Order: C-alpha cells, then structure tokens, then sequence
C-alpha cells in the first residue's frame, strides 16, 4: 500500500527451480489441475531395468514461441500441441537428432514411457494491452472425431483451464499427470500401434479477448511455452537404430 | 486341475542345428516372446498340424496372458565342445523390425551371454514389457481381424562360434523348452484359437 | 482458474435446501448414477433374413458400450421415429461429459411374441471397434468368417421364448485397460480400437427355414442400463447441443 | 573328486547380472586390479548437475571380438584398445552413431566423465588347446613416447596383469579405477584439450604361449571383451551437437 522503488523496481521474483534451469515470474502464477496426482505402474506391466533420468528430463524446455497479434478474431487457436509429440516436433522443427537435448534422451533408447507435465505458458504482454487467452489441456484430442465442433472457447471454460490476462500479463501453471487408456504411451513403433505414436492429447491455446490498444499501441505480443516432465518412468531398452523421427504435422 | 500346474511344465518346442561353419554372429533362431510357438509338422495333410508347449495350448482359450516366460536351452554337448551365444530379448518390434537384426543391436537390449564349458543347460526367463497389464493373444476363433502378434521378440545368436576337438562332432543339437514363468497368468476365457486333430476333415462351402 | 470467485455479490438470503427433492418427493436426485441405472433404448431393429440361415448362424450382432450407438435415424422413407424425433437419451447425453468409463453394463433384450423359437446371447470380447462407421446393429447377411457361427467358449446364455421373450444379462468389463474413450470414437491405430467398446454381443435363433418366415419384419428392441462399479473420470465439458421443439413439424 | 555327469554336464555357472545383462562363466576370473579404488571428485571442480546413469551406463557390452590362430608368433599384440575411446569407437565401427546405444547415451549429452571400469575378457578355446595371453592395462599409453619399445610380454609382466591359459579356457575380470593426471576426461572438444579426447589408456592383449596343437586340430579361437562403468559421474550437460565422432584408427 506503501510504494517505494528503488534500483530494483519494488518487486518479488518468485522462482521455479528444477534440475539447473531456473524460471523467474513476476507474477503469480494462475494453476488448473484436471486430474489427481498419478501413481507409478511398473509393478504391473515391466520387469525391465525401470528408471527415470530426474536430473535431465525434469527440466524446462521450450516447445513453442508464437506471436498473438491484434489482427486475430473472437475465437480463433493460436496453438495446438500434442505435447509428448510436440517436444520431439519442436526439436526437429529445429532441424537436429533427438540425441542432441538431454530432455529427450532416454526417448531414443526406450520404449514406454509414464510420467507427469509441468506447462509453464507465458506472455510477454505490455500493462497497457488488453486481452485474454485460455490455457485449455484435453486429454486424448484424436480419439475423437466430433472434436473439430468441440475446439472452442465456449467448450473448454467447462473443463477446467487456465486463463491469461495480457493486462496483468500474468502465467499459467499446468499440473498435467498422466491419465490414457493404456498405463503407457509407447516412444517408437511398437506391435499393434502404429500412428498415434506418444500422443496423450492437446494443449490447444485459443483468444477469449482479442488484443485491444490504442491507435499507436504496440501491436502483438508473445507467448512461450516450457515442459517439465517430473514423475517419469522409462521401461523398455531397446536399440536406438528402430526410433523413427515424429510426424511434421 | 489348475492353470498355474499346466504352464509349469516345459514342452519341446525346437531344434536348433548349431555348426562349427557358422560364422561369429549368425542367427540360430527368432521367435516370439508369447505362449504361442509353433512347430510345424511336415504331414501332406490340406491343413496342417502344429506342435505348442502346454502353456500355449492352455493360453490358446484365454483371450488375455501376461508374465514371465521361461525358455530352457539345452544343449547337448560334450565337455570338449566350448562355445558362447547370446540369447537376447528386444522389446516391441513390428514386422518391418523383424529384419535389420544383428547381435549388435540386441545388446542394446535386455541380452544374457552364456558360456559351454561343463553346464551344457541353462534357462532363459523372459521380462515381460508392454504398454498394457494384459496381453491379447495370437490367433483369434477364425476371425482373421483379430491377429494380433506378440509383445516382444526373443532372439539367439552366436557370440564365440564353435570350437570342437578333432575327436568329436562338428554339430551340437539345441533343445528349447517353454513354460510359463512364475509370474504367468490368463484371465479371460473366450472361443479356444486351437482345435484337436481327431476328426482332422474340413468342409468347403 | 475454472470455479473461481474474485468478489461474490450476494444480495440474497439463505433459501431452504430440499435435499434434491428428498423433502418433497421421499427422494433425493444428486446421485446420477442413480439416474443411469434407469433403462434406456440401446437400439430396435426389423428382422431381415436374406439367405437361408443354419442354427449356428447368428441373426445379428452388436458392440456393447455405454455412450450410445451412431444413432440410426433410419431410411429416409421410413425412419425409426424414436432416434429421429427425440434425438438420443439421457445415459448418453452424460457420457458425452465425461472422456473415460470403467465398469459393466446391463442390457435387456425384447424380442417379439408370437416368435416361440429358443434364442441365444454370445458375448465376445474380442471384436475390436474399428471406426464410429459399423458402430451400429448390423445384420449378419453371410457367415465367411467365424463371426456369424455360434462359438463355444464365449459368455453365452439361452432364453426361451415360450416361457418369457425378454432376456436380461449383464456384460462385464473385460478390457485390459485402465479405461476406455467414451465419445464417437475415431479409429487412429490398432490398439486403441480394443478398448472402445466392452465386447461384442450377436444374437442368434435356432430356427430352421420353415419357422423362420415368421419371423421376417419382426422388432427386437435392447434396452440398457449402467450397471454398478461404473465410473466416469475425467470431465470434458459438452459438445454443441440441439433444441428438440425447435425441429420442424410434419406438415401436411 | 567323485564325477557324475548328468543331462546338464556337471557344472557351477558363476554369473554378473548387472543391470539386465547376465555373463556367464564356467571357470573362475583371473582378476587383477592395477590400483585402489577411487573417489568420487564432485565436490572440488563442478557445480552443474552431477549424477550417474547406473540403469544404462552399468551395463555390459562388446567392444571387441577377435580371432587367436595359431599363425601368430612368441610376442605379438592381438588387441590394443584406449578404452573409453574404444567403447565409442567400436559402436561407430559398426557404422551408426552413439545416440542408438544405452550405454553411451550420456557421452552424446554430457561434457566430462569420471567414473571406474570393469574388463571381462572370454576366450572361447578347446580343451586340447594350448597357450597363453596377457590382459595388462596401462594408463595414460599415448603420453609416453618410448611405449614402442615397451609393448612387450616381458615389461608387461612386471606390472600386474591378468593370464588366460586357451587349456583351462578361463576368464580375465579387470578391475580399473580412474586413474589420470586431471580428475575429469572430456568427452569431446573442450577447451585446450584438442587430441587425445577420452583416453586414459591402452588394455592390451598380446601372446605369451602361441596357440599349439596337433596336425588336425582346431585352427583359432575367438576372444570377446566386455566392458562396464560401474562408478561413473557425469557433468557438464551440454549440446549434442557440439559432438564429434571419435578419431578412427
């Protein structure tokens, strides 16, 4: 209530510091978890040597940067992720191997994977602008064919989502565990799977506010996107030489 | 009468000829990682007959296996023959992985090293790695969309080659054996994929 | 940031709680899967016989899941005027709400009265569901297969006609799953079609030739309820709806 | 004393299960361990996420195959190996590249590498066979220019060393700790550090006694070495595609 800034600006960095890759927010984070923590499965389905890598694959890892204008309608997608697909995507988007990122390693050389997500979604808004997006996480996009009806805004406030003010320029934390069908998602071609490959669903980042400023106002802004992978378990070593490269899409 | 009793006991399922010519590195078998190993009998019969272990016969009614499969090696040797082969274990390959296959890329992979020097017998037990708790089976009650092939595939190559005594063979037989592990279970019965060779006659419509 | 509440400004006061009709009506509405154990139309289907049938072949053949059938409106000269009229019930209309199920199911079967003949159930569990398209009642019209014939060790069970023609059974769930998709599924690879639906249910007569001609444009209606050990676990919110008396009116 | 063969031939299999790979051996390790276990050395010289890959790095795998006939004289090298590089550099001799095989997986993504190594070398020689080989590490061969005069039985026989007589067929286990001027080897182009990248030394095997015989025996024989990291620790997470494949030889 009492305003003094300094050198510093009178502010309080809160910090997210996982395995050697620190992320600084300004603001406070707005979460939506969809579903209870998940328990670990390898009592049932593995008797391979089961292991995560903490120290490398709970790290944070961009997947995506774009650039929301304000020449964007009502309800119009700015993004849509399959997430364990989109990280591979986003390393090949780069034009590189997966060996190349130690996030994506044990990927190469296993099979399965089970684990939970952490999505950090931030924008990089001016005070003046005005706007707002959702952060909206379905679980399985593809086994449903009435889903192109479904991508909108009015769907997904229903389920719970994380919503993004450009005025507060404030950020989404995505708690996503791991619920499929199957106990686990298979990394490479596999028997009786072969498209779909790693696919858990869609983040999908679509405008409820469209950005609004004045005549001289500066005109887009940005958003970025970082994955955390914390609770995970990789079953299944196997040869590097069978991994094939992602779907473009 | 328990399912547990009936897959604990091995049955001959192959012959592997494994000779001094063969070369550091040669297939001696590939097969698959299920109850379903097949052995077929070179009869003139229109539809042939096929020897399985009893855990594939008890398996072929239950739709759904999973666990630990126990393949015994025995290797019928003196002990003047020393040798040493891998027998490995790739998890989920398809059919197009079947190929591209050496002993190279299955040390990538789960793999056991076993030497020939005065044990001439040994047992393989075989993880059971899949993206489902279960596993559906291999042939479905002749409703050819329902194929399904295995989780996983076993292999057995030859790490050191053959070397015999200029008084013995220059050929060891390999016996293997299969029954359901420890941790081998069914659950679901449903239509059996097998059928008895009593009344072997079939009808053309 | 779903059910949050910034500043609640609340010029009410405190209103009498029912209990969900428990006051008024001796019973309470919250439960829903009290609602979905309520019996609801699965489907109804006319009796067609094209080649002459043997007693293994069965009459017809349906996937068993819970989020409803592709809903049949029929020909476009005579539509089945239950799925066209009112469009779908209430047991799928919540499933459409939810993305996951796990748990049984309960069917009950009507089958026509001046029928006398002795009628099987298969349950098989080995059918995958291969696309939304064949997702439906379908006519067994030729036996290539071993679809059409009666199968031994399936789940089966026989009703006699002459003593009741309705049959009532409960399907099990036997997917080697954690859950299955429960919205119009689209069939992506091989082994997400095992885990759409429960099983798979075919429906046979042991009539011969001679009795079976009276059995021709027959109705069989199935019925479903929930079950009990029925879970649904993950929200999704709901799709676009329709209005029902906003529909057009047969005009004469 | 008392003999009684049965249907399994009347032996003892001595095994190694280390982290899903089981070797086998009929007879028992000639072991021979050149200097007192190490210590780990995280504590004086990084700061970034130091950690192991015990599941995958602990694991046993070929390095070198090769064939002892009976053509080869009194003093003759057969294998000369600088281990770490070896390791590497017989998966690219197998024409792939090092992110297809868990073992190596760390080095892809990793800067520096300390860690112990454990040496099965398996000869697969006939009863009637006759003659022997030296196992003998050495540290640090390149470093020493006079090591042209040095490889010989008759010096590697005053340092310790591990013997493999073809009659008994027996097993040379070689225990070797890190043992290097600098606590840390880097795994690829680092700083002046240009040549000589992970090489702390050559496992040698030559011959002592030439493979003897009578007129129609058996000609050769096969010798399989296997390698473990058992102690490792790995820091420096970098790129993968600062990489190099290794110098051929």
């Amino acid at each position: 209530d009492n305003p003094n800034p300094g050198p510093d600006g009178e502010g309080e960095v809160e910090l997210e510091k996982d395995s050697n890759v620190v992320l600084t927010t300004q603001r406070d984070p707005s979460t939506s978890i969809p579903a209870p923590v998940s328990v670990k499965w390898s009592r049932w389905t593995s008797n391979d040597v089961v292991d995560d890598y903490a120290t490398i694959t709970s790290r944070w890892y961009q997947i995506a940067e774009f650039v929301w204008s304000k020449d964007d309608p009502f309800d119009k997608e700015l993004a849509r992720l399959i997430l364990p697909r989109a990280l591979l995507s986003s390393i090949e988007a780069n034009s590189d191997a997966i060996c190349d990122v130690p996030n994506t390693i044990p990927f190469k050389v296993h099979a399965y994977w089970r684990g939970d997500m952490e999505v950090r979604v931030q924008i990089n808004s001016n005070k003046f602008q005005v706007g707002q997006l959702q952060a909206t996480w379905y679980y399985s996009d593809h086994e449903n064919l009435n889903i192109s009806s479904k991508r909108s805004v009015y769907g997904f406030s229903q389920m719970d989502h994380a919503l993004i003010s450009a005025s507060a320029s404030n950020e989404a934390k995505l708690v996503i565990p791991f619920k499929h069908v199957y106990p686990f998602l298979p990394t490479r071609i596999v028997p009786d799977w072969t498209t779909g490959i790693l696919d858990m669903g869609a983040l999908n980042i679509r405008v409820i506010a469209p950005l609004r400023m004045s005549a001289t106002g500066p005109t887009t802004c940005n958003v970025v996107v970082f994955i955390k992978l914390n609770n995970s378990e990789f079953t299944g070593t196997s040869s590097g030489k069978f991994y094939a490269s992602q779907i473009r899409a | 009468m328990t399912v547990s009793s009936i897959a604990s006991r091995y049955g001959l399922i192959r012959r592997v000829q494994w000779k001094k010519d063969h070369a550091k590195g040669s297939l001696l078998l590939q097969l698959d990682a299920d109850p379903f190993v097949e052995q077929r009998i070179e009869g003139t019969n229109p539809i042939s007959l096929y020897w399985f272990a009893p855990v594939g016969v008890v398996s072929s009614m239950f739709m759904q296996w999973r666990g630990s499969l126990e393949y015994r090696f025995d290797i019928i040797a003196s002990q003047f023959h020393t040798g040493r082969l891998i027998v490995g274990y790739v998890p989920g390959l398809t059919a197009s992985l079947q190929l591209q296959m050496d002993y190279m890329k299955l040390k990538s992979s789960s793999y056991v090293v076993f030497d020939l020097q005065e044990s001439n017998s040994f047992t393989f037990e075989v993880p059971y790695v899949s993206y489902r708790p279960w596993w559906v089976r291999k042939y479905g009650g002749n409703y050819l969309p329902s194929s399904t092939d295995a989780p996983s595939t076993l292999f057995m190559y030859v790490q050191v080659p053959l070397i015999p005594m200029e008084a013995v063979s220059d050929t060891i037989d390999i016996n293997v054996y299969v029954r359901g592990g420890s941790s081998f279970e069914v659950c679901v019965p449903v239509q059996p994929s097998l059928g008895l060779n009593w009344n072997t006659d079939f009808i053309l419509r | 940031e779903e059910s949050r509440n910034t500043t609640v400004l609340d010029t009410t006061t405190t209103l009498q709680s029912s209990g969900f009709g428990r006051a008024f009506f001796g019973e309470a509405f919250n439960d829903l899967k009290t609602l979905m154990r309520r019996y609801q139309l699965y489907g109804q289907l006319l009796l067609s016989v094209t080649t002459d049938k043997d007693i293994d072949h069965c009459m017809f053949t349906f996937p068993c899941l819970p989020q409803g059938l592709a809903l049949d409106i029929g020909s476009a000269g005579s539509p089945h005027e239950i799925f066209n009229r009112c469009r779908d019930g209430i047991i799928p209309l919540i499933a459409s709400g939810y993305r996951f199920y796990r748990g049984d199911l309960r069917y009950k079967i009507v089958f026509p009265s001046n029928v006398n003949s002795n009628i099987w159930v298969q349950h098989r569990p080995d059918r995958r569901l291969e696309g939304w398209s064949a997702a439906k009642i379908v006519n067994c019209d030729a036996v290539s297969t071993g679809q059409g014939v009666y199968n031994h060790g399936y789940a089966s069970h026989i009703q006699i006609t002459r003593v009741n023609n309705v049959i009532e059974l409960e399907v099990p769930f036997y997917n080697a799953t954690c859950y299955n998709y429960l919205q119009a599924f689209n069939a992506s690879s091989a082994a997400s079609s095992y885990a759409v639906s429960l099983g798979e249910i075919s429906v046979g007569f042991q009539a011969t030739s001679d009795d079976i001609a009276s059995i021709v444009n027959k109705p069989v209606t199935i019925y479903y309820s929930i079950g009990d050990g029925m879970q649904f676990s993950q929200w999704v919110g709901y799709q676009p709806m329709m209005i029902l008396d906003q529909l057009p009116a047969p005009v004469v």
